[PDB]
């Protein structure tokens, strides 16, 4: 199907404890492949997937140089944002940045993005035309003015439409065994009484890739959205994912309830039944 | 300031069989800000060699982390995950339940 | 790979 490359950057001020924390991670789809950690000893961009280890020394030296430039900008940004919002040195604050590109099943460019957040909420984001900005408040408007005058969007568009997709395709080919695979979920339902008149029905999906999946309960064909407990899709640790959805039902009504599983690795959506 | 509570899941990588080596996971997602303490417990005691994933975040900007260790389930050993975060008035302990 | 230009906010 479609594919994505995304870089995630987390920057955290640490009042009275010196330099801020800086963590960068890169993903292709749901597979991480690089990291940089300001608190680690190496001070290098490091591999986190087997298929990126084959990149040569120029790759690792260059990515280390560039991630440190990201770190330096974010270090300055924390001070700038203190000024924009008239905030004291006493509090810790969080900057997050995410950018990347998506391609379709034909591997052609679908969309690019670059999003920036301060203390957990939208700050500024590149719009989908890759030519203009959405500024979430008045402080972000200041950034917007500065980024328009410095033609930041034009350089970002060139990266997102060119470099980003070219290297995403390279990674997809070099790691095709890992990245171009689909593991269909292994599904079942469990049944456990919570009393003499009610039972928990839990619909399970295991060992699937990629992480995108939909689990739904129906009662006589009607969606049970408000009565379903749906846990966050979670990593198994081996490159696959797990998820479950549960309802609590009156004992004896089990046959009314069906679980429905959607995943791109299934030939067709699955319906699991108690009869 | 925005604060979001961690959603904590404790589970094994593979279906648990007594005496068979497995992996114990504590996945903590949806939290903000990023400072968080996560410990895996064996019979109430902190497990020493626990690794964790590199900090990342979801579309809504909330963070997620996987803590994990190799383990061999038994009949008697109780496993759990202990999480503290600014959104939690006290540390939260989630017990591993292998019969879900 | 990363983008090479990272302009300050
Ligand atoms: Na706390």
């Amino acid at each position: 199907g479609s594919h994505s490359m995304r870089y995630f950057f987390t920057s955290v001020s640490r009042p009275g404890r010196g330099e801020p924390r800086f963590i960068a991670v890169g993903y292709v789809d749901d597979t991480q492949f690089v990291r940089f950690d300001s608190d680690a000893a190496s001070q290098r961009m490091e591999p986190r997937a087997p298929w990126i280890e084959q990149e040569g020394p120029e790759y690792w030296d260059g990515e280390t140089r560039k991630v440190k430039a990201h770190s330096q900008t974010h270090r300055v940004d924390l001070g700038t944002l203190r000024g924009y919002y008239n905030q004291s040195e006493a509090g810790s604050h969080t900057v997050q940045r995410m950018y990347g590109c998506d391609v379709g099943s034909d591997w052609r460019f679908l969309r690019g993005y670059h999003q920036y957040a301060y203390d957990g909420k939208d700050y500024i984001a590149l719009k989908e035309d890759l030519r203009s900005w959405t500024a979430a408040d008045m402080a972000a408007q200041t950034t917007k003015h500065k980024w328009e005058a410095a033609h930041v969007a034009e350089q970002l568009r060139a990266y997102l439409e060119g470099t980003c997709v070219e290297w995403l395709r390279r990674y997809l080919e070099n790691g095709k065994e890992t990245l171009q695979r689909t593991d269909a979920p292994k599904t079942h339902m469990t049944h456990h009484a919570v009393s003499d008149h009610e039972a928990t029905l839990r619909c399970w999906a295991l060992s699937f890739y990629p992480a995108e999946i939909t689990l739904t309960w129906q009662r006589d064909g009607e969606d049970q959205t408000q009565d379903t407990e749906l846990v966050e899709t979670r990593p198994a640790g081996d490159g696959t994912f797990q998820k479950w959805a549960a309802v609590v039902v009156p004992s004896g009504q089990e046959q009314r309830y069906t679980c429905h599983v959607q995943h791109e690795g299934l030939p067709k959506p699955l319906t699991l039944r108690w009869e | 300031m925005i604060q979001r509570t961690p959603k904590i899941q404790v589970y094994s990588r593979h279906p648990a069989e007594n005496g068979k080596s497995n992996f114990l996971n504590c996945y903590v997602s949806g939290f903000h800000p990023s400072d968080i303490e996560v410990d895996l417990l064996k019979n109430g005691e902190r497990i020493e060699k626990v690794e964790h994933s590199d900090l990342s975040f979801s579309k809504d900007w909330s963070f997620y982390l996987l803590y994990y260790t190799e383990f061999t389930p038994t009949e008697k050993d109780e496993y759990a995950c202990r999480v503290n975060h600014v959104t939690l008035s006290q540390p939260k302990i989630v017990k591993w339940d292998r019969d879900m | 790979i990363l983008n090479a230009m990272i302009t300050k906010i």
